[PDB]
């Protein structure tokens, strides 16, 4: 799994997506085991590949967006976020690698010793979180005038809301121990 | 300008006319004994029309000479049967062919 | 078909089956120890 | 000297080995004139006398399998097996026969029985050295068939019989020199169709005599290489079943429809003697047939107008299919078979040729799912009127001379090869009666590739696949999504070299977007702007074609402008109206870059419009100034028209300025500050 | 708006495959990856077993080195069936 | 590294480094490049990052440092003596230094020679980047000009002894080694790098005319298989006189199955073959039999 | 001449500099904050 997301090299598709749905169904529960495997291999090696491409992955990822609504709307007078899954099962799998309070993990994804560069990973996610609050604000902002809303709407309030919600999660799993 | 030798004696009497198809077997060789086709290898005898322009002048006026059942050789001046452009990675230009026909059957 | 007649020397004419001068199948008349003739050529050293 | 004594002569041999290689390099991939030639140095007589012997070193043996397979059979070959991958079923009498199982029940043999799929035949000619010399193709070099099948028959079973006494003297040095040839040259007899019902019986009782009954192969001991094979032939079969699959689907569909036709027609005329009843007959068909088969479930059973025996049938044929994809509801089948043997190879040693491993898992995967491969060949299935055999016949021939030429280099031979062949096509009337067919074998892809592999060097090719391409959008609306699913690759070439004599990519590139409101709004933003730069760098420098005919130089070249503005203006106004989503992005990117508005817009130091076309009208009396088949006034009076023109469809409609929309005052003033009118009522006048 | 049973009865055929395909294939179901799984981890008879060649197959072809991954159904596929 | 914000100053002055103003015609005429100088005051975005460089990169960038001083004074004392004949006294210029090329040019040989095929996959991938990294380092540098002017320079000479005539006795033995050596680097500079290759599409005469000579034929032949097996734009540039040239080698040189190779290699390349090639080598090398 | 530039040349061997400070002894000391020092140029050895 670690080579194959290595090898991506940050280009979206459907390997990427398949290596971390294996990823997230092998990790599921907090396996002690599988998680010291990938701190090992990690160290071992010494490549830094893998931070780089899931940073390409994290920078590609998509937000609402205002203009392609209104075109839709407008064409179905006579998509947005459709990617949304992909960015839950990123985010789930970050997420993962930290459960049950391991310290060496969540050291490690902020620096990175042996390696020649360092990248840190809490700052891609915040960033993240930034762009989306700010596209949900702008939703906000247009649909503030109108009382009613619509089936789309509603739809799109909740899959942000549910994507905020990931993020969310993943950041306070990011801090306890302390 | 084309050489006709006698092999084999053939009947004598019956010659191509017009409007008839001949089938022969033949062998094909360089004027330096380097052979480059031949029709028993194939093992199926070759059948032309004349004056319908299927084979080189040469093998024709040959032919046109010959009686049913005779074994003869001909040889073909280079202006009589490729010229000098000849066929590429077969014959080189400007080469004289020398041919072994047997006449087996008229129709 | 191959077929010739002729006279040979005791020396020299040693004929292997086979291969050998030109392309194989040699015979009587294709070297200078032996002279043949096969009803259209005089055959001797390996020239007709 | 003898040829067999090249056993003992290394160096030799090696050059001799070298020699059969390159021989069979110069005529590669469909190359039939060398191929033609090289019969003069190696006849039939060699190539069988070599396929017999028995004292032959390996080395040379395995070349003159090769040689002979190269020579007398590649072409075919790839033909054939370019077409094995689509299921064109017409309906016809043997087509009405064909069913899953023979008189759920016990399997039928693989490979045997009738196949009304359309596979075009081959075409040979016979080699001749003295036929007079005269740009029509050639065809590959012919050889008998029949008894080249019958040799390798029994040169197989020759060599299975005598694989069980373990000798010490294999024929070529090695089991693998003994085996893999002779497999390659089976293999590529069979992928052509040659064998009959007998002869397929024949090798299926040599591969397993147990299994295919009404000591094998596989039983026995294999390197790799034989291993390799054996996987390769087993490809084939599954094919095979996999195909039956579809034509007795087809069969079957064609049956029940049938029943479905007369039953709605009895009931109709019935219905004459609820009103919600009659929304059947006032829906689309498709929607139609989609209700009449919402009975899977007895849930789902209330809405269907139909009786029970048809119901019943419907579910016996689905049942019994279910059982031929072996999902259950001393092996004896070809999957449980091929299951133990792959598990068995595996777990008796760890084998190293990746190749025999991806050909391995990729047969296991194959068999332990059944329908999912059905399911992803439905898409390519297709059905025909008797009537059409002919022209559907003729289609496929040009379509697969097509395809042949994505592997060569291109040349003028080539070019009026495809030139000839998209004629052929574009006369054809299937190519207008069945356009969902003409999609699913995905022509347009291919034109795109050969254009795409020459970009110009070949001016004439462009032309005719831009012009091909057009016509095919103009068909329908689903073949112009199609086309615009490709704008963006189409608008990375063609950015600096135009071969402006004739239809572009560009050209395409708007065709696949002409009134059609849907697409329009679809549009990126990505590609709008990617255009505009390459429309400012028209504005900046002349085009180098000119100069080098020796026409004068100015700072622009406006040929590429107004190409660039034509489409620009196909993209924003349709059908007498003008989008303003696209009317404002265009009009925000070209105000961000005041140069392509060309010099006399520049502002600093630019003249009007008026004097600009004043002095282009001036230079048009010179002869110096306007060219050393094109003119210079001309292209500037053009290029400003043009600009123009754009500029006046991206204005907004006058009920938008009613409601007082601040974008479309906004965009108003700004176009109305950029041009005076009596610049305009000068021009006019 | 044409009744049924006036249509052509080839584009009638081709419309009942593509319902039949949409509504009767996939929707039914077929779970094997256990046992497909079971029978690739057992042995006979230390040298790798089935499945352990397998994701070593993977992983050799992850570690190449070249500029692009290559797409390729049979990793999807097999990647499916182990998750 | 990487955090730590940096304002680099000239201690003498007290001058800060930044970059001047960009101009309007070089900005128009492309040139990114943005010349940099000292200034009193400068701008606010003048600070500067560090990022760390592996050991391979300063290795490599030492020894372009030092081969290329050594090559360029080989080059210079060979163009001492270009037209003046020793006659019967001493040869021109100062000596040259043979030994230390001899030396430096075996060890780099030794420098970019090929993993073995006996190594584990993934040990074997990690052997083939670092290779072909160094190779990218050492051409972007300008060695294969340097390497080809050695050798244009030295070719210039017909055999052993015409040197001799001008550089003296004492220093024509290393001649034949010296040009030996030079060719197997280059050949070891070209091999496996496809941009490498793809520079020769070019001047393609410069080997082709080469094939004749007695000395080091085996390596030009190496040479041309190495560009020839990598490179497509290379095999739609050949003409016929280059096929000619070549069938010239087999019937010269005797029957060697490199040469065959090399027709091969003419042919097909990566799965698309080229008529013109297949056609010329047909027409000149079969219909004769010889 | 000293320029600015951005892509490949971020990989190539002219863009490495070397840190010679003046002091030979512990000459690998930390650097510090106001420290003179000379620069390099590896690939041609020439300084600033
Ligand atoms: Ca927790």
């Amino acid at each position: 799994v670690l080579q194959m997301i290595s090898a991506c090299k940050g280009e979206t598709g459907a390997m990427v997506s398949s290596t971390l749905k294996l990823g997230i169904s092998i990790l599921n529960g907090g396996n002690a085991e599988v998680q010291q495997k990938m701190l090992d291999y990690l160290k071992d090696k010494k490549e830094v590949g893998f931070f780089q491409s899931i940073q390409a992955l994290m920078q590609t990822c998509s937000v609402l967006d205002l203009n392609a609504f209104e075109r839709q709307n407008k064409a179905e007078g006579l998509k947005v976020m459709a990617d949304d899954e992909f960015t839950q099962d990123l985010f789930r799998f970050l997420q993962l690698l930290c459960e049950g309070h391991n310290n060496d993990f969540q050291n490690y994804l902020r620096t990175q010793t042996g390696n020649t560069t360092t990248i840190n990973i809490i700052i891609c996610t915040v960033d993240y979180l930034l762009r989306l609050q700010e596209s949900i604000s702008d939703f906000y902002w247009y649909y503030s005038g109108k009382d009613v809303i619509e089936e789309q709407g509603k739809r799109n309030f909740s899959k942000a809301m549910s994507v905020a919600k990931q993020v969310f999660n993943s950041l306070t799993e990011y801090i306890q121990g302390p | 300008g084309v050489e006709i030798e006698t092999i084999s004696p053939g009947d004598g009497r019956t010659f191509p006319k017009k409007g008839q198809t001949c089938v022969v077997h033949y062998t094909g060789m360089l004027q330096n004994g380097k052979k480059f086709d031949s029709s028993r290898d194939r093992n199926k005898p070759f059948k032309f029309r004349i004056g319908k322009q299927e084979v080189i002048k040469g093998f024709e006026e040959g032919a046109a000479q010959m009686s049913l059942g005779q074994r003869a050789k001909l040889t073909c001046t280079p202006d009589v049967a490729y010229g000098a452009t000849g066929h590429p990675g077969v014959i080189p230009p400007n080469a004289t062919l020398i041919f072994d026909v047997e006449l087996l059957n008229l129709e | 078909t191959h077929l010739r007649v002729g006279w040979a020397l005791t020396e020299g004419y040693s004929p292997y089956p086979g291969g050998g001068e030109g392309w194989g199948g040699n015979g009587v008349g294709d070297d200078l120890y032996s002279y043949g003739f096969d009803g259209l050529h005089l055959w001797t050293g390996h020239v007709a | 000297m003898d040829i067999l004594e090249l056993s003992e002569r290394l160096d030799l041999q090696r050059f001799h080995s070298h020699t059969l290689r390159l021989y069979r390099a110069v005529c590669a991939l469909g190359n039939n004139r060398v191929a033609h030639a090289l019969c003069s140095h190696v006849d039939q007589a060699q190539l069988l006398h070599a396929l017999e012997d028995a004292h032959l070193p390996g080395p040379l043996r395995a070349g003159y399998y090769d040689l002979l397979i190269s020579i007398h059979l590649e072409s075919a070959c790839r033909s054939r097996r370019s077409m094995l991958s689509e299921y064109i079923v017409p309906l016809t009498p043997e087509t009405r026969a064909i069913t899953l199982f023979p008189p759920a029940r016990r399997h039928g043999l693989p490979g045997v029985g009738v196949t009304t799929s359309l596979r075009p035949p081959h075409h040979f000619s016979p080699p001749c050295f003295v036929a007079a010399l005269p740009a029509p193709a050639r065809l590959s070099p012919a050889i008998p068939l029949e008894a080249l099948r019958d040799k390798a028959l029994r040169m197989l079973g020759e060599a299975v019989r005598d694989g069980g006494q373990h000798a010490r003297d294999p024929v070529g040095g090695s089991v693998e020199f003994q085996f893999v040839p002779v497999l390659k040259l089976v293999s590529t007899l069979l992928v052509m169709g040659i064998f009959g019902d007998e002869d397929v019986k024949q090798i299926l009782k040599m591969i397993e005599p147990e299994v295919f009954t009404e000591e094998g192969l596989l039983q026995m001991k294999l390197p790799e290489s034989v291993k390799l094979q054996m996987c390769n032939l087993l490809e084939y079969f599954c094919d095979q079943e996999l195909q039956h699959r579809v034509e007795s689907l087809a069969a079957f569909a064609e049956r029940y429809v049938d029943k479905l036709q007369a039953n709605q027609r009895s009931r109709y005329a019935l219905l004459m003697r609820t009103a919600r009843r009659t929304r059947e007959f006032r829906s689309p068909p498709q929607e139609q047939i989609n209700m009449l088969l919402h009975f899977k479930d007895e849930a789902d059973e209330e809405d269907c107008p139909l009786p029970e025996d048809i119901r019943q049938d419907l579910q016996d044929f689905h049942q019994d299919l279910l059982a031929h994809c072996g999902i259950q509801l001393k092996p004896q089948s070809l999957q449980e078979l091929v299951s133990h043997m792959v598990v068995r190879w595996a777990q008796e040693d760890y084998v190293q040729s990746p190749e025999l491993v991806r050909a391995m898992f990729s047969l296991l995967h194959r068999q332990y799912d059944g329908l999912g491969e059905l399911l992803r060949a439905l898409p390519r299935a297709y059905t025909i009127s008797p009537s059409s055999v002919e022209d559907t016949m003729s289609l496929l021939e040009c379509l697969g001379q097509i395809r042949s030429l994505l592997i060569v280099q291109m040349g003028p031979q080539e070019e009026n090869l495809m030139i000839q062949s998209i004629g052929n096509i574009m006369n054809n009337k299937v190519f207008y009666q069945h356009p969902n067919l003409m999609r699913a074998l995905g022509m347009h892809e291919t034109v795109m590739e050969v254009m795409v592999n020459v970009l110009i060097r070949f001016p004439k090719m462009v032309t005719s696949c831009c012009r091909f391409l057009c016509y095919f959008c103009r068909i329908s609306r689903q073949n112009q999504r199609s086309m615009f699913d490709h704008l963006s690759y189409l608008l990375e070439n063609s950015g600096i070299g135009l071969g402006m004599q004739g239809s572009t990519p560009l050209d395409v590139a708007a065709a696949s977007v002409i009134d059609n409101n849907e697409l329009a709004l679809a549009l990126q933003e990505q590609d709008l702007e990617k255009v505009v730069s390459y429309l400012a760098g028209c504005g900046l420098q002349s085009c180098p074609m000119l100069l080098a005919k020796g026409y004068p130089d100015i700072g622009w070249n406006p040929c590429g402008g107004e190409r660039y503005l034509d489409f620009l203006r196909f993209a924003v106004f349709v059908n007498g109206e003008s989008v303003e989503e696209n009317a404002n992005v265009v009009v925000r990117l070209l105000i961000r870059k005041p140069e392509c508005f060309g010099p006399a817009l520049r502002g600093e130091g630019g003249s009007g419009l008026l004097a600009a076309i004043e002095e282009a009208i001036r230079i048009s009396e010179d002869p110096a100034r306007d060219g050393p088949r094109v003119h210079l006034g001309h292209a500037i009076m053009s290029f400003y028209a043009a600009l123009i023109d754009l500029l006046g469809r991206c204005a907004p409609e006058m009920h938008l300025i009613q409601a007082g929309k601040g974008e479309a005052l906004r965009i108003r003033a700004i176009l109305r500050s950029l041009v005076p009118l009596d610049d305009l009522v000068g021009i006019i006048s | 708006m044409t009744p049924l049973y006036n249509l052509p009865t080839h584009r009638a055929c081709n419309m009942f495959l593509e319902s039949y395909k949409a509504a009767w294939i996939l929707t039914e179901d077929h779970s094997f990856e256990d046992r497909m799984i079971d029978d690739l981890s057992k042995a006979g008879e230390k040298k790798p077993d089935p499945l352990h060649q397998l994701v070593l197959h993977f992983s050799r072809t992850a570690l190449t080195e070249k500029s692009k991954l290559d797409e390729d159904y049979l990793y999807m596929a097999y990647a499916d069936i182990m998750a | 590294y990487g955090e730590s914000l940096c304002f680099v100053q000239h201690v003498a002055s007290g001058l800060w480094l930044t970059y001047a103003a960009p101009d309007p015609k070089a900005l128009r005429l492309g040139v990114l490049k943005k010349k940099a100088i000292l200034h009193q005051e400068g701008h606010m975005d003048d600070a500067l990052f560090l990022t760390r460089c592996q050991q391979e990169e300063s290795q490599a960038a030492r020894m372009i440092h030092s081969t290329a001083g050594l090559y360029n004074q080989f080059i210079k004392g060979l163009d001492s003596f270009s037209g003046k004949p020793r006659g019967s006294g001493p040869p021109a210029g100062p000596a040259l230094p043979i030994e230390a090329v001899i030396l430096s040019l075996q060890d780099l040989i030794g420098y970019f020679e090929p993993p073995s095929e006996e190594l584990q996959h993934e040990e074997k991938q990690s052997k083939l980047r670092s290779l072909r990294n160094r190779q990218s380092l050492f051409q972007e540098e300008g060695m294969l000009s340097l390497v080809l002017n050695c050798i244009d320079r030295l070719n210039v000479y017909t055999t052993a002894a015409h040197f001799a005539e001008y550089a003296g006795e004492e220093a024509a033995e290393s001649w034949k080694e010296i040009v030996n050596l030079l060719y197997e680097l280059l050949a070891s500079l070209i091999r496996g790098n496809r941009a490498n290759c793809a520079l020769f599409s070019t001047n393609l005469d410069w080997v082709v005319s080469k094939l004749d000579r007695l000395e080091a034929s085996s390596g030009i032949l190496e040479v041309l298989y190495c560009v020839l097996i990598e490179s497509p734009e290379v095999l739609n540039i050949i003409q016929e006189n280059h096929i000619k040239s070549i069938i010239s080698l087999l019937d010269k040189h005797g029957r060697n199955h490199k040469v065959l190779d090399v027709l091969c290699s003419l042919c097909v390349c990566n799965g698309v073959a080229v008529r013109s090639n297949q056609d010329l080598i047909t027409e000149n090398l079969l219909p004769g039999r010889e | 001449l000293v320029y600015y530039e951005g892509g490949a040349v971020c990989t190539h061997a002219r863009s490495l500099w070397r840190l010679e400070p003046l002091r030979i002894s512990w000459s690998g000391s930390h650097l510090r904050w106001g420290q003179p020092l000379r620069i390099r140029h590896v690939t041609t050895g020439r300084y600033l």
